[PDB]
């Protein structure tokens, strides 16, 4: 946003144009898969999930 | 600016997601706001996050 | 000048509607912040009524402007050198300028062009975007629909 605040022209831009959500959604998808703390639920008896 | 996050319903229930291998997600919605200092504006949308 | 319900045309974001006048304040002065929402991106704009002419808001265009843009159309005489990058830069500067007659000149130039030889993808997207905002302006000036204004174009696009 701070980059394209300057390169864009004024009196034409909007928050729909300024905002790129793809690094945020890539950070979420890169956390939930392929991290240490996000593991498969160990279920072979209900004590193990707990 | 950035303000007021609000959620929708989940797009698909639990068993259907576990069946069709979709994740159990819900959309974000955030009211962004752009203010021009020189001439005076706000630009308020509902940005899908 | 402004009243509630005037479909007043914002310069870049097409034609917009007003709802009320906010008397909100900065530094104690409750300026007449007209709340002006658009229908394209569903965004609402609040603008102080003082510098509305400075930002370049404009009321809707009438029959004399309709005859002027029909005069700008149907007159196929133009010259631009064949280095198409200069033509692209010229019509992009036009599109950032925001004048209805020049927008009509560029959509008639690109209609004359793609009717003749063929266009690139960015050229076609440029013609489509400028034509769609011109359709929106002509429809909200003549108080009618998109298909009606597009048929009006297709019968005045050098027909
Ligand atoms: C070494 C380690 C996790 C090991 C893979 C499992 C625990 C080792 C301890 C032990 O031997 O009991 C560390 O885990 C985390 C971060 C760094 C380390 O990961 C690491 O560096 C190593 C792997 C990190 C993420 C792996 C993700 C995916 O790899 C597959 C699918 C995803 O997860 C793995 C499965 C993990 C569940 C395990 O659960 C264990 C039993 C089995 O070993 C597994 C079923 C149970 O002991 C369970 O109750 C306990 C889990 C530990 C809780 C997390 C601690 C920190 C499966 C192999």
């Amino acid at each position: 946003v701070r980059e394209r605040m300057t390169t864009q022209d004024v009196e034409a831009i909007t928050p729909q144009t300024l905002i790129n959500i793809r690094p945020v959604v890539a950070a979420i998808k890169e956390f939930f898969g392929t991290s240490q703390l996000s593991q498969f639920m160990d279920q072979n008896n209900p004590l193990s999930g707990l | 600016s950035f303000s007021d996050p609000r959620f929708d319903d989940v797009k698909a229930p639990v068993d259907e997601c576990k069946d069709k291998d979709m994740t159990y997600a819900a959309p974000l919605f955030v009211t962004a706001e752009f203010i021009n200092n020189n001439t005076g504006e706000i630009k308020s949308q509902t940005v899908f996050m | 000048i402004f009243k509630v319900g005037d479909t007043v045309v914002y310069p870049h974001h097409g034609a917009a509607l007003v709802e009320a006048i906010e008397t909100r304040t900065i530094k104690g002065e409750q300026k007449e912040y007209l709340v002006l929402k658009v229908a394209q991106g569903d965004l609402t704009v609040r603008v102080p009524a003082e510098n509305a002419e400075y930002v370049g808001v404009r009321d809707v265009v009438g029959q004399e402007g309709l005859d002027k843009v029909f005069q700008v159309l149907r007159a196929p005489h133009t010259e631009e050198p064949t280095n198409w990058s200069r033509r692209y830069k010229a019509n992009l500067e036009k599109l950032a300028s925001g004048d209805v007659n020049k927008v009509a000149e560029v959509v008639r130039d690109l209609w004359r062009r793609d009717q003749e030889r063929g266009l690139s993808a960015g050229e076609k997207r440029m013609l489509a975007k400028a034509r769609q905002i011109l359709v929106g302006e002509l429809a909200l000036a003549e108080s009618t629909d998109d298909a009606k204004a597009e048929t009006i174009l297709d019968e005045v696009l050098a027909a």
